[PDB]
């Protein structure tokens, strides 16, 4: 299982360049901001209605121990 | 002493007075006749505790 | 069923972030255990070899070791003879063993002072509430012979009595010896006591604060100009027509 | 499931219940001279090897 | 010629971790594997020292703990290590056991197996150390647990006089738990050259499902500089916490010291047990207790058989994405229940939740993926 | 099963065909199946002009999630525009495997 | 303990019915007037402070349990009556109790 015995594969073609001839940070906060933008958009649909509901039984559960005592 | 001096001035904010407002009515009563129930230790709770908070971001201010 | 109360927050001078303990309130507050507190409490785990460099001089506190002359155990024919003290031996315990606390404290026996600060909800503004607080018992509460009425304590009725009060000390300084300072500088000694530690800790969480500030932004630059051959790479396929 | 449904693996199985069985009855006994179990060893008073 | 191709030894870690196909989009997710091989490695040498000056015997017990944090030079960095080094460990891996989940990684079965042994074999060696300290709860633990497996039906009375190695709790207990403490990390780093052994065959997953051999990517330099930033970060996050605020996580009732007379006055377990401690109070009866404490670890092990799925994983998958949250939603309220006291209402939510961790995995989860399958046509 | 009601699955099929994402990186449905050895059987089954062009979908669309970024609008596959190319060889693998169990039976 | 024989009647004036486990101290103990004892209690183990107990046992605040003289339960959630030592009164004055 090295490289020389994995797959066959025909026609296609790539245009590497090397490290030494450009840059690390092209636009780093022109494109970094909008980016998290349509990630955190996309899926913050059916990631948080999950966590409202234990703060709703969370607030209703120490209520009812509290006035249990104390009148 | 600085405490004793102190005490009654932090007293004076109306936070306080209510609850003590509660906790005569409760006394007279139950030393009325000695068939009741309540001992205020409940309504005693809640004046300490309105007190004491109010009293803590200035004694040590008032201190040597 | 009984409720309880919580002690609320005070600005103390060693709170947090960076701030140290003046040893000044540690300097003046051992003599306050030292004539009121210590003929009932024990501090065995401390000893006077710990307070050469925090509050006392060397010999200064070594004077201390003079004032009362430990029993010993055995040496040559004549062993429990007595010892003027020196510089290893540690704070001399109360009783012969400490079953004798029940004997004369009504079967209360007293907790040890070397951990009370850690080992409570609260801390070092619980002890503090506790000393200010004895109050009045209400109408309706009956009480044993020997109990006394504290609304913080969990069972509010606790055998011991009140230690401090006005002009109950003569300070070495001049300062007005007051009930308010005096528990003030009390629940000062016993949190340092707990912890020797909290001082020489606040200088390592600065010092590597640092550290990690200069080389954990030049690894990242490295692995930066690493993935750059790979991700600027562009790709074809024009297959046989 | 289907894959082993019939009646060649139903034979193995009463062929091989000797296996199963022998095998299950070795680990039985076994488990107890391992452990000191003394709770199996008095059901047969013959080994006395409790001293 | 090449010198590590020919060398006999050279030869083996060459085709380990310097030269072996990887996949190109593997996330950050995939970086707490190596954490955890950080993780364990730090807990040998700290509790190197807490045995070299530790003395077992039964009474100085409590008084060694206390003793070794002042006196001894360097000694109050070190011991705060061990027991906040161990709150990390196990942060690492329910993120780690998590992640495989999502992805659809439990289709290797050689190592999804030799696993779920692993989860075992840590919880017990922390459940000894919690008991050594002595102070008025690693005895107050002892009793509850240990009383409690003498409700087997035929040996539970036998066993708890041999791990006492006397009528119970004694001066030998230093001897056995720390016997047995001290044995188990060496276990662990054996079942662990043998969970790579069986992944070194099939290579990596990558959070997309499909197969990739048309891309592979060398293992230097590409993720051994990736993974030294992430173990970097790391010594970060755990030294804010023992030189700023360490006493933040364990419980303000341990230090009171060893007496068999006094009464704890609120038992409850450190932090990464309280979901086990909550299910045992949910049910009446000795017996169907313990029952239903094993069932949870002994569950991950019907999970390759349960799988009705076309594609593997959850990335393309938006139904069976929103159970994912509820499971884990759900065990955050078996963590607030079970560090307080039985209650007048938290009773019936307490005992509801529990269930429901139960009824999604068994019952919702293959059913829910049946239309999936049925909407897209296969 | 339903027939005036198709016209509704038309409509929820359409929705879940969006709300999965393997059309913003350009892949197709037969993309995607899980390969055991039963689907490893059938690709070796291809034509090589269908063949080749699953390669160069599959390796342009594991490039744009090592960039964290998806493909302009105007490339993504329609709806009606996904032809299943795969699904002929699978049914014929399967139903030769229900013949030779079914003779170990009898 | 020394029992006292006054503590004993305390004790079987008990109504057996109302009890959670049954194990009556005539049985328990051949010695009324002795008792043999283990801490630890049946749901968790907590050991309370020395003479407390409104009805004569022992009071653990734990989740307010209350044990009875002898190592009995009165009040949940303890499930049964405190273990009864392994014992032998086989000397009037040296008592092998193990
Ligand atoms: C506090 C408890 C832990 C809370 C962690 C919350 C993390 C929130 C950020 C993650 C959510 C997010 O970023 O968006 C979703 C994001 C989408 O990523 P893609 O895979 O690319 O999907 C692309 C199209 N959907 O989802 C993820 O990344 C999921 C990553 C794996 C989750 C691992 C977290 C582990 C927590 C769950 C553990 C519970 C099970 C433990 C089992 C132990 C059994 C005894
Ligand atoms: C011999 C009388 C006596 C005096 C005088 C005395 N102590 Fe106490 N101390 C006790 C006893 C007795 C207790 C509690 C024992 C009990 O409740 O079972 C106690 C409790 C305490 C506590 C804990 C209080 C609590 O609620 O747990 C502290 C702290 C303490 N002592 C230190 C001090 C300090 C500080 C002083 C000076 C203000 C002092 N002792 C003076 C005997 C004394
Ligand atoms: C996954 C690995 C380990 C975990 C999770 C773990 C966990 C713990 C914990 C939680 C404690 C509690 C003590 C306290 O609160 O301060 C402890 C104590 C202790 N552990 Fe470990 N431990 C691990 C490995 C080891 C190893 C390899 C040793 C080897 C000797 C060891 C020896 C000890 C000792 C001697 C104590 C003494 C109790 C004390 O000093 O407080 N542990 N351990
Ligand atoms: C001491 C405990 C463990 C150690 C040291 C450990 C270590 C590792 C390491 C180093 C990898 C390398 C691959 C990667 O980094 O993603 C890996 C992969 C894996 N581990 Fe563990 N692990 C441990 C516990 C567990 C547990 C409890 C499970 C429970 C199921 C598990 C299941 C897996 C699986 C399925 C993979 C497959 C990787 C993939 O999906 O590509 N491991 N583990
Ligand atoms: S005796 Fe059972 S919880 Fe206290």
């Amino acid at each position: 299982r090295e490289f020389g015995h994995l797959t066959r594969m025909r026609h296609v073609i790539t245009y590497s360049l090397s490290p030494f001839e450009q840059r690390a940070f092209p636009h780093y906060f022109t494109k970094g901001i909008p980016n998290v933008l349509r990630r955190t958009r996309a899926c913050i649909l059916r990631v948080a209605p999950p966590f409202v509901v234990f703060y709703l039984v969370y607030t209703w559960g120490t209520q009812e121990f509290e006035k249990s005592k104390r009148k | 002493d600085p405490l004793t001096t102190v005490r009654e001035q932090c007293e004076q904010i109306e936070k306080c007075i209510k609850a003590r407002e509660r906790l005569e009515l409760c006394d007279q009563r139950v030393s009325s006749r000695s068939q009741t129930e309540e001992d205020c230790t409940e309504e005693l709770f809640d004046f300490l505790h309105a007190r004491d908070h109010c009293v803590a971001h200035k004694l040590f201010n008032s201190l040597k | 069923t009984d409720l309880e109360l919580h002690a609320p927050s005070y600005p103390w001078s060693h709170r947090g972030l960076l701030s140290s303990l003046d040893h000044t309130s540690i300097r003046r507050g051992f003599q306050v255990y030292k004539q009121v507190c210590s003929s009932c409490h024990s501090m065995d785990y401390v000893a006077y070899r710990h307070l050469v460099g925090v509050c006392y001089t060397e010999e200064e506190a070594k004077a201390l070791a003079e004032e009362v002359e430990v029993q010993d155990g055995p040496n040559e024919d004549g062993e429990m003879f007595m010892r003027p003290g020196k510089l290893s031996d540690y704070f001399p315990k109360p009783y012969p063993n400490p079953e004798a606390a029940r004997a004369a404290n009504n079967g209360a026996l007293p907790p040890d002072l070397s951990y009370i600060v850690r080992a409570r909800h609260g801390g070092e503004d619980y002890v503090f509430s506790l000393l200010t607080g004895y109050c009045e018992p209400p109408t309706g509460v009956s009480l044993r012979e020997g109990l006394y009425f504290n609304p913080y304590f969990p069972g509010q009725a606790i055998a011991m009595a009140p230690p401090i009060y006005n002009e109950v000390l003569e300070f070495d300084d001049g300062t007005p010896a007051t009930m308010s300072q005096v528990a003030k500088d009390v629940c000062t000694f016993l949190r340092w006591a707990s912890e020797p530690e909290h001082d020489h800790r606040k200088r390592m969480g600065l010092k590597m604060l640092m550290m990690m500030g200069l080389l954990l932004p030049l690894v990242y630059a490295m692995k930066r100009h690493k993935w750059s051959v790979l991700k600027s790479r562009k790709l074809a396929y024009r297959p046989p027509k | 499931l289907s894959r082993f449904l019939g009646p060649r693996y139903r034979e193995l199985a009463r062929n091989w219940i000797p296996t199963a069985s022998m095998w299950g009855a070795v680990g039985a006994v076994g488990l107890v001279w391992a452990t000191d179990w003394r709770l199996i060893l008095d059901w047969v008073p013959y080994i006395n090897g409790k001293f | 010629t090449n010198i590590r191709k020919s060398h006999p030894l050279m030869k083996i870690i060459n085709n380990a971790f310097i030269d072996l196909p990887a996949p190109s989009n593997i996330s950050s997710w995939w970086n707490f594997g190596s954490l955890l091989g950080i993780c364990l490695i730090l807990q040998i040498l700290t509790g190197l020292f807490l045995a070299m000056h530790y003395t077992s015997d039964t009474t100085t017990a409590f008084s060694s703990v206390t003793h070794i944090c002042r006196d001894v030079n360097y000694g109050w960095v070190i011991r705060y290590l061990h027991a906040n080094g161990a709150s990390m460990f196990f942060i690492c891996l329910f993120i780690h056991v998590g992640r495989g989940l999502y992805y659809g990684s439990y289709m290797f079965l050689e190592t999804w197996n030799i696993g779920v042994v692993l989860l075992f074999t840590v919880m017990a060696t922390a459940f000894m150390g919690y008991v050594l300290p002595w102070g008025q709860m690693s005895f107050w633990g002892a009793t509850v647990i240990t009383n409690l497996l003498s409700a087997i039906p035929y040996i539970g009375t036998d066993l708890v006089e041999w791990i006492w190695g006397g009528f119970s709790v004694d001066k030998a207990t230093l001897t056995r738990f720390f016997a047995f403490h001290f044995i188990l990390p060496f276990i662990i780093t054996a079942l662990a050259a043998v969970h790579l052994l069986f992944l070194h065959e099939t290579g990596s997953n990558n959070p997309t499902g499909i197969s990739s051999d048309m891309d592979k990517i060398p293992f230097h330099p590409y993720y051994t500089i990736k993974d030294i930033l992430g173990a970097l970060f790391m010594m970060l996050i755990l030294l804010i916490l023992v030189l700023f605020s360490p006493d933040l996580l364990g419980d303000p009732d341990n230090y009171t010291p060893a007496n068999p007379l006094n009464t704890p006055p609120h038992i409850k377990p450190e932090w990464y047990f309280l979901f086990a401690y909550a299910i045992l109070r949910s049910i009446p009866n000795k017996l169907g207790g313990v029952l239903a404490l094993v069932a949870s670890i002994l569950i991950l092990i019907l999970m390759p058989m349960l799988h009705t799925s076309k594609q593997r994983s959850m990335m393309f998958r938006p139904l069976s994405q929103c159970l994912f949250w509820m499971l884990v939603a759900d065990l955050i309220t078996l963590t607030w229940i079970g560090g307080q006291p039985v209650e007048h209402p938290f009773i019936i939510i307490g005992q509801l939740a529990s269930i429901l961790y139960f009824l999604i995995i068994l019952v919702l989860m293959p059913i829910t993926s049946i239309i999936e399958n049925n909407l897209l046509k296969w | 099963a339903v027939a005036a009601s198709s016209k509704w699955l038309e409509g929820i099929r359409k929705w879940y065909y969006n709300a999965a994402g393997f059309n913003k990186l350009g892949l197709m449905r037969d993309d995607t199946i899980y390969e055991d050895d039963d689907v490893k059987e059938a690709i070796r089954r291809l034509p090589e002009n269908l063949y080749n062009d699953r390669v160069f979908r599959i390796k342009r669309a594991l490039d744009l999630t090592m960039r964290q970024q998806i493909l302009p609008k105007e490339q993504w596959t329609k709806y009606e525009e996904d032809k299943f190319y795969l699904e002929p060889y699978l049914k014929e693998v399967i139903r030769e495997r229900k013949e030779r169990e079914e003779w170990a039976k009898k | 303990r020394h029992r006292t024989k006054k503590e004993i009647d305390q004790e079987a004036a008990v109504e057996v019915s109302q009890l959670r486990d049954p194990q009556h101290d005539l049985e328990r103990v051949k010695k009324p007037e002795w008792v043999i004892l283990i801490g630890v209690c049946t749901h968790l183990g907590c050991v309370p402070i020395a003479n407390a107990g409104d009805f004569g046992g022992y009071y653990c605040p734990c989740h307010g349990s209350h044990y009875d003289a002898s190592g009995r339960i009165r009040k949940g959630p303890a499930p049964l009556n405190l273990e009864v030592p392994t014992y032998e009164f086989t000397s009037d004055d040296l008592v092998i109790v193990g």
